[PDB]
RNA sequence: GAUUGUUCACCCACUAAUAGGGAACGUGAGCUGGGUUUAGACCGUCGUGAGACAGGUUAGUUUUACCCUACUGAUGAUGUG
RNA sequence: CCUCACGAUCCUUCUGACCUUUUGGGUUUUAAGCAGGAGGUGUCAGAAAAGUUACCACAGGGAUAACUGGCUUGUGGCGGC
RNA sequence: CAUGAAUGGAUGAACGAGAUUCCCACUGUCCCUACCUACUAUCCAGCGAAACCACAGCCAAGGGAACGGGCUUGGCGGAAU
RNA sequence: GGUGGAGCCGCCGCAGGUGCAGAUCUUGGUGGUAGUAGCAAAUAUUCAAACGAGAACUUUGAAGGCCGAAGUGGAGAAGGG
RNA sequence: CCCGGCUCGCUGGCGUGAGCCGGGCGUGGAAUGGAGUGCCUAGUGGGCCACUUUUGGUAAGCAGAACUGGCGCUGCGGGAUG
RNA sequence: GCGAAAGACUAAUCGAACCAUCUAGUAGCUGGUUCCCUCCGAAGUUUCCCUCAGGAUAGCUGGCGCUCUCGCACACGCAGU
RNA sequence: UACCCACCCGACCCGUCUUGAAACACGGACCAAGGAGUCUAACACGUGCGCGAGUCGGGGGCUCGCACGAAAGCCGCCGUGGCGCAAUGAAGGUGAAGGCCGGCGCGCUCGCCGGCCGAGGUGGGAUCCCGAGGCCUCUCCAGUCCGCCGAGGGCGCACCACCGGCCCGUCUCGCCCGCCGCGCCGGGGAGGUGGAGCACGAGCGCACGUGUUAGGACCCGAAAGAUGGUGAACUAUGCCUGGG
RNA sequence: UAAGGCUAAAUACCGGCACGAGACCGAUAGUCAACAAGUACCGUAAGGGAAAGUUGAAAAGAACUUUGAAGAGAGAGUUCA
């Protein structure tokens, strides 16, 4: 609102909050980000460093849904299934190893991040990391490809 | 005719909830007197927590509750968190625990229940031990925002890194001029 | 003139924006306009599917969005000489027609 | 339109009012700066300290029996 | 008094003497406008040129007081029944 | 022998990896990257740049002259030992 | 310093509200002012503006943003015109 | 208290085109100046009567005067309506 | 600080050295005072004066530095006035 | 445009008309910037800049906090010494 | 206290730029009404609230002629999607775990097989726990209850300092490889170094404040530039026709 | 599958007709315009362009007497005023 603002507390300040020596003149450094190279180098080159420049390699009319990936971690792996179902294992006597579809859950990629429970699996995803194929391996269960 | 700097004699901290939520004023109503009379330091923190902002109680997770009550002794005794009890989805094998707290996620509410446990607020706490006897005070990180990346010195000072804001990180956005040694100079 | 450690803030008002401003207070009457003609249409057509002709199964283009499903433009032509629906009848018996799906498998 | 050149008028004033602090040191500083041939080798020096704790462990009861033993003959 | 826009200068002549200065380098709603110092022009020098020249030369609007004060005159004024 | 003898972005060129991209596959050119040098900004943290205005204009400036006034008194004048 | 030949040189009758110098005649330009006339101003009946105005309106000296009306110390101050 | 003649405020919350001495501010109003400057370009009016509430200024008569036919006289164009 | 012991791809005739683990021991000059640390951030970026030091200048209420103090940002008693 | 030429004249306007719009053109530059009380309280310096009437960054300032200490017979730490 | 008057002391006219203003600096005759830090978007931090590894919010949809409604409510829409949940490389691309023990390859600080623990350690660490010993209590002693003080000893959050460790880029150096193919194939190691990284999380949405911008942008202010138009009734010429 | 063609629906509407509403303005505000307003008026013309709402409830809007040339008064009357 209007009523909690500084500019009624300025009311009688002969300057308004901008100081009589200075005035607030209309546009003293310049116009937007003016002056990047000159006279306001101090503060693009030690807030932003590597603003000014050409790096890297054009890639003309690129579009995302080619290189859609998202991504899980072993950490929450149990977590797109439910609980139930890591329940009724590490149990049940048979290595009975439920299927996680990580497409059906939305993602293209399983990586190998955090601990997980010694329990055998079937993992069903598109691309593997190499530490979770281990992790997996080692706890007892298979990496299996989808297309 | 005195020469003192009152430049900082007014010491700045709050003495009372900037909030209106009547029943945060009212267990500070509780411990305000709590804290007055009993000896225990306890609900003197207990109290000066009360006062502090969201950004200041930050959300303790349920995993990093556990860690904290495996140590060797603190068995038996009451986890205390003046803040919210969140969940760790990376977390199963939950053990029994007594926790207190403002609130606690729907969620979390349900894995410490059904593990056999016990969740107080801060006024059966008060009841349980008002000396706080047999507690476990804890918080989450509270260098664990994401605003505290981009503090520190500055980035693009020699070897001082500090996230810089820029509006959607990519390739041509800031590795230029401070950042490879080939164009200009790196920091 | 910056200071101190913001963004770069690129915002684009330099053209002339105040003249080309769409405000959006027909919003709520547009959702009574459109609604008269949902019904003002089910009524017109009694019995008959209000959502519309029937549409196909399809799938979404792009590796992204694989393994979703979703309603076609309209059943297309060597589908329809399976099921033996002659393509201009089925224009009147709420069959969406696509004549331009190429069936690959 | 000359103006003054130069001044170090009231600085004593300025970088003395929130006064000069002496860079407050810590036990434990940083070995970054140190020749690579040292670090090179004393992280191999703190990497197998565990490859030799049964020696230190066992020799620890020893002395710390034998100083629970030199405790007791003064009793 | 002669010359000079001149201050300054030089001479003629007289005289007792032709001392030196200040007053916003006294004094433009007191004057004059000759000189500087707009616009017009003319030469010389300089500049490729527009133009420049404490280098000359001729032509070029000089407003307002009835207000307060000061001053000059002019009535008066309280007191003295 | 020590304390000076030098140069960003962009651009250009040269050199290096059996490097990467060159886009629906594949092979060659070609181009784009990556990593180092060079081509240069002497106003040397780095605009691509001649005048004139006495026909002039605007924003300002007593932060900046041309009068007066102050301080000073070399110089000028006047006067002592 | 720094003239000069169609960026024209040298002359020159007539002409010029062109620029100077001298002489005769003339004159209140002047020595040195005087009076006379008309219209004003002046007073009255009638009618009646404007620029301007922080507050205002007697001086010396002092200080002071280095020349005050006000401030300090003196001098002094008598209605309405 | 008064005049005035139809609506208005207290508290808890919300919203602003929200508080004026000033901008050579804008619009309107009003002073001081002041009953002051002024009603001075082309020589000139006077007597009697009439009318009228009222006559320096109208009208009639008488007298003195000026414009003096390149007019202050007699008719037109454009313009005015 | 003082002992005891482990580790090393460095260093070396052996030892150095550093790193670790384990024990053994308290006020180490005077005077003062609660300290530490992180976020946002306005105004400012014409200055001037005095003691002392001092550079141009003959000198300046001149130009230019040091050190502190003021004035600006601040009235009161005093210096008549400032 | 027109100029026997002065940058003259072009409807009180001319070194480049008037009218409406683009237009609330831009301003590192003048001017102004509206109620009280309470607490804290500066700078005119640093480096870079077509920088020298401006900015950028340093400082100096305030606000917000937090981490602890223990005058709760039972303190470490710092310092214009 | 406020009206008039009197006295003694004090006392220069305000606003402003300014090193310095009562200034022989500028604005201001007087009085009324008007009159200047706004809205939008985008960030940033602080703060409040809901939910919390999620959380929305829009557009749609389902419910009205609105009185209050162009509101409120509801929807596998609620996730299509944004932001977050993961980085790092120019890119092809890769992608956050280690410890320990036993067993097997020669423990070779190398490679493989079975079991255990799981985010490492050091120093401070608010601090809870345990507590030797005291301190009384009407007797000598006995003794369980209650606390106060409490040397000393333990766990140790948050955070800070440091040492380790892991991911990616690059380098160096060196070893063994796996084999749906052949190795100008792919894969692992040790040591250093670049990174906006991980090392059991803290975000999302909604408010409000402050600040910075883009916007006419706190209000007023140019000399100009551009696009279209209207003027020779003045005046500048030429022409036509009259007059002197 | 180009070099030829047709097409409803969601979509846009500061003009127009006809409506409805408002955390809007309330006569220097709100459109320039609450009224004979794009009117009066200015400019040759393109164009520019105002000011100005309120008696009472009902005109019951002051008959009559009187002073005055008349404007204006004094009484009276109307009115809740
Ligand atoms: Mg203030
Ligand atoms: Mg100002
Ligand atoms: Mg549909
Ligand atoms: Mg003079
Ligand atoms: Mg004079
Ligand atoms: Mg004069
Ligand atoms: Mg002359
Ligand atoms: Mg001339
Ligand atoms: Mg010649
Ligand atoms: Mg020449
Ligand atoms: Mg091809
Ligand atoms: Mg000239
Ligand atoms: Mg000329
Ligand atoms: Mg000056
Ligand atoms: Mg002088
Ligand atoms: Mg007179
Ligand atoms: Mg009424
Ligand atoms: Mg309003
Ligand atoms: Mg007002
Ligand atoms: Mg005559
Ligand atoms: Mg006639
Ligand atoms: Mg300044
Ligand atoms: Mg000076
Ligand atoms: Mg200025
Ligand atoms: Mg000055
Ligand atoms: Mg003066
Ligand atoms: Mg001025
Ligand atoms: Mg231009
Ligand atoms: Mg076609
Ligand atoms: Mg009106
Ligand atoms: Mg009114
Ligand atoms: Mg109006
Ligand atoms: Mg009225
Ligand atoms: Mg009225
Ligand atoms: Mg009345």
């Amino acid at each position: 609102p209007s009523r909690l603002r500084k500019t009624r507390k300025l009311r009688g300040h002969v300057s308004h909050g901008h100081g009589r020596i200075g005035k607030h003149r209309k546009h003293p450094g310049g116009r937007g980000n003016a002056g990047g190279m000159h006279h306001h180098r101090i503060n693009f080159d030690k807030y932003h460093p590597g603003y000014f420049g050409k790096v890297g390699m054009r890639h003309y009319h690129l579009k995302r849904n080619q290189s859609f990936c998202p991504t899980v971690n072993l950490d929450k792996l149990w977590t797109l299934v439910s609980e139930q179902t890591r329940i009724n294992a590490a149990k049940n006597k048979t290595g009975a190893a439920p299927i996680i579809d990580v497409v059906r859950s939305g993602y293209y990629k399983v990586l190998g991040k955090g601990k997980l429970p010694k329990q055998p699996v079937i993992v069903k995803a598109k691309f593997f990391s190499r530490r979770a194929e281990e992790k997996i391996k080692g706890v007892g269960g298979a990496c299996v490809l989808v297309a | 005719g005195v020469d003192i700097r009152h430049n900082k004699d007014r010491k700045v901290r709050r003495k009372e909830p900037k909030s209106q939520d009547i029943y945060l004023r009212l267990l500070v109503k509780l411990y305000r007197f709590l804290a007055r009379r009993t000896n225990s330091t306890f609900n003197q923190v207990v109290l000066k927590r009360l006062f502090m902002s969201r950004t200041n109680r930050p959300p303790l997770s349920l995993s990093r509750m556990i860690r904290k009550m495996k140590l060797p002794g603190r068995e038996g005794k009451t986890a205390v968190v003046v803040g919210t009890i969140t969940d760790d989805v990376r977390v199963q094998e939950v053990p029994k625990l007594k926790v207190c707290a403002l609130r606690v996620s729907s969620r979390a509410r349900s894995r410490i229940l059904k593990a056999g446990g016990k969740i107080l607020t801060f006024d059966q706490l008060a009841l349980d031990s008002p000396k706080g006897c047999g507690t476990v005070l804890l918080s989450g990180p509270r260098k664990g925002r994401e605003v505290y990346r981009h503090f520190g010195k500055a980035p693009g000072t020699p070897h001082s890194h500090t996230k810089p804001y820029v509006r959607s990180k990519g390739r041509k956005f800031e590795r230029a001029r401070g950042r490879r040694a080939s164009r200009g100079y790196k920091n | 003139a910056p200071s101190r450690n913001g963004m770069i803030l690129k915002p684009h008002f330099h053209k002339d924006w105040q003249r080309r401003v769409a405000t959006w207070f027909n919003q709520p009457a547009r959702k009574i306009r459109r609604r008269k003609a949902r019904q003002a249409k089910a009524r017109r057509i009694a019995p008959r599917p209000a959502s519309g002709p029937l549409r196909p199964v399809v799938r979404c283009p792009t590796v992204r969005y694989h393994t979703k499903v979703r309603a076609g433009r309209g059943f297309s032509l060597e589908e329809l000489r399976v099921a033996g629906i002659h393509k201009k009848v089925a224009r009147t018996i709420g069959i969406s027609v696509d004549p331009r799906r190429r069936n690959k498998c | 339109a000359k103006s003054k050149n130069h001044t170090t008028h009231n600085q004593s004033r300025k970088w003395h009012r929130n006064g000069i602090k002496k860079p407050r040191s810590q036990r434990y500083e940083s070995l970054k700066g140190v020749d690579p041939k040292f670090l090179r080798n004393m992280r191999f020096a703190k990497k197998h300290n565990k490859k030799g704790l049964k020696k230190m462990q066992a020799n620890n009861a020893k002395a710390m029996s034998a100083r629970a033993e030199a405790i007791k003959a003064l009793v």
